[PDB]
């Protein structure tokens, strides 16, 4: 029978397919998923149009197995933002593009922007426009009250005025030289362009 | 030939010679999370834990008291030492709601330079893409 | 008129030294 | 039956991890936090997953009215020895309930504060008006919806719960130490 | 089965590609992404209609490597 | 024929014969993120930082006292030198929330022209794209 | 998998062609 | 009414030469 519909259809499993262990390649010549990436902001980060970042590395960034400096500090890294800010958001959403290393390696990381402490985008102070929003109902209301009194003294407006300047949405500035971080969002493989080999003792 | 510039590497990744050790490190907090012992050899920062100790998560203190994210390795017979890649005066330790603060009372602000690329200074990281 | 609280800050008073032996993986 | 549960790790299994990253829901973001106990197989013989091993995970969507916990799909750990396995888990809270949860905030002021404002501008110049002798529903209407903000601190713990087999038998094998 | 919709559907992975390091050719003649390059406006900029803007290099921008002035 | 090119041109960027270095230069501020040493060949201004220090964002202060983006190279053999392609009067060094003035005490207007479109005065730049 | 979709779609790279000068 | 905030300008006052030695790169 396909009666019950409703507890028969509460009742259908969810089979989730298991996991093999595989493991990495090379961890001298790696980044893995997860790597916090600590570099400076150098431009200054306005929200009004799109536009594109730029950070450099403050720290050498090691391989996973932590033995071989991969990115070398003071490389470039560029990136964008784009689509501004909703009310209520306070940080916007960076994506870092590409890293130049300063001895000419390039590499391809398409990673989400973070704080300082990873917390998700970069924020700032906040413009809100409280004026551009509420400054014409607010004076359309004053000349409408004092007309009123003037009028009395002898012995709606602000609502379509409202209607159409309400939804502003806010700039988020961000000042040049914060600290910012680049969690790195896919694993990176140095094998092609780096090499070890021992220095002759002595 | 390979396999010899293998063993090579990894011979002189393993000797660790002309290693100079600071052990002045100071602590203040919750001290249940604490490390058994806490030294830098100039590069790299090593906390070590003992067996029953839970890993907590240590941060990077700048000088107007902020914390930020280091990148750790976590290293060891054990994996009983958390090595961060950076040498700096102060660090936060945190687990849950305990946090304790760690001082370096030896800060050196010079430092050995990074001459090689890589964390041993027996070994040289060489440009092998040229292009 | 409310803001994220700040994760506790440790006390500055019990402040001793991290190592009391000296570590077996310097090799004293 | 089960294969061999010494290279094995079965679901409902929980992994105590420690919240490296700061997390803030405004936008969708990647978190990572790092176990800080040893994970056994379900014979519980063979440390399958080291202490100190690094778990990638992401979140989206945000948070709805009345909701205080955001969903964290945790989606890869790696080992200090280089193994990786692609658990995608629900990420919880210390004791196994469901999602990340932290500090709300519910934007009250960004909420209310233009109808207050209007409200409150409005009676002033009408009692002005009186002493010589609907624009708030228009701004509540547009900010009403705005939804909520999580906040939660860095350090703290998490769990993560095995939603799925995870089999190891291809990365470790076993065998006897000889005696002294 | 397939159970579970809204609990599977949170729990599909996202799996991204890794990415692989290459070098850059000649960096002797190259001016790389992220360059900032110092102008001096020309014209007075008043954005009623659409127009055309016009700037004049206030510096010399070097090469990547910078020993070559390539602007 | 091309490779014996090459090599001269290699060899006449290191020799760099002929420079004149200017070493007075005063700083005030935040000196947590200063640099050990600081000086100017004519033509390009060098920052030294020391292993230990990260390497902070350098800004180009103008008379009014505006900052401006100025390019940037890092040199060095552990990448501890911060090269701006700019000889200017005064500096500023920012990292996080604080902040560092650099002073040219000893300021050239004049300078020394680059008539070989190169960083050397050994090499030129030619044009090989005729039209 | 394909999940993720938000964070999937802000992730999508931009790739911007080189030029060469004439 | 209210405008971006400014970064923090340094302070004036403890002004001191910044090359305490003459840097190895000038061979000296």
């Amino acid at each position: 029978g396909g009666g019950g519909g409703e507890l028969a259809e509460k009742l259908q499993p969810m089979r989730l397919s298991g996991s093999s262990a595989g493991r990495l390649g090379n961890r001298d010549m790696l980044i893995t998923q997860g790597t916090q990436l600590d570099c400076v902001l150098e431009t200054r980060l306005v929200t009004t149009q799109p536009g594109m970042t730029t950070c450099h590395l403050t720290r050498d960034v090691y391989s996973t197995s932590g033995r071989v400096v991969l990115l070398d500090r003071g490389s470039k890294v560029v990136g964008f933002y784009q689509g501004g800010l909703r009310q209520g958001q306070a940080r916007i959403f960076v994506q870092w593009s590409r890293i130049e290393t300063p001895s000419g390696v390039v590499i391809n990381l398409d990673s989400p922007g973070t704080g300082p402490l990873g917390e998700a985008g970069l924020g700032g102070w906040i413009d809100r426009h409280f004026w551009e929003r509420f400054g014409g109902a607010i004076m359309i209301s004053l000349i409408g009250d004092l007309g009123d009194w003037a009028s009395r003294q002898g012995s709606s407006a602000a609502a379509e005025a409202l209607r159409n300047s309400i939804n502003i949405p806010p700039t988020l500035y961000k000042n040049q030289g914060e600290r910012v971080n680049i969690l790195v969002a896919r694993d990176l493989d140095f094998s092609d362009v780096y090499s070890l080999e021992s220095i002759p003792t002595k | 030939r390979e396999a010899n510039a293998r063993a090579a590497v990894e011979a002189a990744f393993e000797q660790r010679v002309g290693a100079y050790y600071n052990l002045k490190y100071m602590m203040s907090g919750d001290k249940d999370i604490a490390p058994v012992n806490a030294w830098d050899d100039g590069r790299f920062t090593y906390f070590k834990f003992s067996a029953n100790a839970d890993l907590p998560s240590i941060y990077f203190v700048d000088a107007e008291g902020n914390e930020s994210l280091v990148p750790r390795t976590t290293v060891g017979s054990s994996n009983n030492i958390i090595a961060v890649h950076k040498v700096n005066p102060k660090w936060m330790i945190r687990l849950g709601n305990r946090a304790l603060a760690i001082f370096n009372e030896a800060y050196d602000p010079n430092g050995v330079p990074n001459d090689t690329g890589t964390a041993s200074p027996a070994v040289r990281r060489v440009n092998k893409g040229g292009n | 008129c409310a803001s994220a609280p700040k994760p506790k800050q440790p006390s500055d008073f019990n402040r001793e030294p991290v190592n009391k032996t000296v570590p077996v993986e310097i090799q004293r």
